[PDB]
């Protein structure tokens, strides 16, 4: 019954995504973007141009 | 839906502070009651006329 | 007692606690029955039905000495709300009541496992000033010095003594072999489920309390060697790394770029402040230098 598909949960893990960020790079400044996002399990994928655009 | 804002501060402290006369959390709905019977009540419940 | 209770009974009983509390205008027999189904509420096995039956609890307190030691009787049951599975550290009096019992007595063992808890619970507490200060508070005990074992863990007070794991591993496991006072042993190492998981957490002391008393040569030291002089494995050790450092309590920095990281303080990315510290407060100790250079010369020149 979703109103739009568009944004609904869509929204909500892009806020995930540096939620989930706030947590590979919460521990320390400077990291391995691979076990980084080993975390994320995709370690470039999207993680990159994603945390680029941040 | 049954008359019995300034009045619910009252309301309450009767209710809840019975409670506490009963010296227990939970409010029932009988405590409703019990801040609706020590209230402006004065000549219940129609002109009549 | 008809078939020893069971949950209905337990039911029956808990039903049968917040009734009366007021129409039973009662200061003893409601506290020892507040806590009768302590039982029917654990024995149901349930850390938040107990936790319930405490909330409902705290309604009766200032319970100290009912009858003489109605709490030494009762005080077993409220630390027992939280005694082998409880929070590690909420334990302060919980895990301090144990000691009094015989210590109104003059007991051997049973002051033993009274001491060797009221002490041997807050390396299991997370560190704080509270546990630190307290436990060289409570220090000057006479009975509490005649075991091994508490020296042992009282000296780890300084300098974390990063010791081989295994060696106080020895210290604690012949607590179980103790041909004397061994209760101490079953109150920490007679356990399974937490006693084992006292040295889970012993683990977590040392290595935590290792990161503590390092803090000083650091913002040279690598993954490998830091494991070396950790007493623990590497990716034991980045599993450490990993719960301390998303902790973050302190503010390390680290990055496997190398490697060769550390457990630091901000590493330094301060202006002038830190020369004008230095410079300033050195100058002026030196003018101190002087000005007292020319009291303590003059002093030793006194006789001439």
């Amino acid at each position: 019954d979703d109103p739009i598909i568009s944004t609904h949960l869509a929204k909500l893990y892009d806020n995930l995504l540096e939620q989930n960020l706030i947590r590979v790079i919460e521990p320390f400044s400077r990291v391995q973007i691979e076990h980084i996002s080993s975390l994320i399990k995709l370690s470039k994928a999207d993680v990159e141009r994603k945390l680029s655009q941040m | 839906a049954r008359p019995d804002g300034a009045d619910i501060n009252s309301i309450c402290q009767e209710s809840g502070m019975l409670a506490v006369r009963e010296n227990r959390y939970i409010v029932l709905a009988k405590d409703f009651e019990k801040a609706y019977k020590t209230v402006i009540k004065k000549d219940e419940q129609e002109h009549e006329f | 007692k008809e078939q020893n209770g069971d949950v209905k009974e337990a039911a029956s009983i808990l039903q049968e606690l917040q009734v009366e509390t007021y129409g039973s205008m009662e200061k003893k027999e409601r506290v020892e029955f507040i806590l009768e189904q302590m039982r029917l509420c654990l024995a149901v096995k349930d850390y938040i039905r107990t936790q319930i039956i405490s909330k409902k609890i705290n309604t009766k307190f200032f319970q100290e000495e009912n009858t003489e030691k109605l709490k030494l009787k009762y005080y077993n049951l409220m630390i027992q709300l939280d005694q082998h599975e409880g929070s590690y550290l909420s334990i302060c009096k919980h895990y301090r009541a144990i000691y009094d019992t015989p210590c109104i007595q003059a007991e051997s063992e049973k002051w033993q496992q009274a001491l060797k808890s009221v002490v041997l619970y807050v390396i299991l507490a997370p560190f704080d000033n509270e546990q630190s200060d307290l436990v060289h508070r409570i220090s000057g005990d006479k009975k509490l010095e005649e075991i091994p074992k508490y020296k042992d863990l009282l000296k780890l007070f300084t300098t974390m003594e990063l010791m081989r794991w295994s060696t106080l591993v020895e210290d604690y496991g012949m607590e179980l072999r103790k041909g004397s006072l061994e209760s101490p042993a079953t109150d920490v190492f007679g356990s399974t489920e937490e006693g084992e998981k006292r040295w889970k957490d012993l683990k977590n002391r040392v290595v935590e309390h290792n990161i503590r008393i390092m803090a000083k040569y650091y913002t040279r030291i690598t993954m490998k060697r830091m494991a070396q002089l950790l007493d623990l494995s590497v990716d034991e050790s980045e599993a450490f790394l990993s719960n301390l450092v998303v902790n973050k309590t302190i503010f390390a920095k680290v990055d496997r770029l190398a490697g060769i990281i550390n457990f630091q303080r901000p590493k330094d990315p301060n202006n002038l402040l830190n020369d004008w510290s230095q410079k300033l407060n050195s100058l002026m100790s030196l003018v101190n230098k002087t000005t007292h250079l020319i009291a303590k010369e003059e002093m030793i020149h006194n006789l001439q």
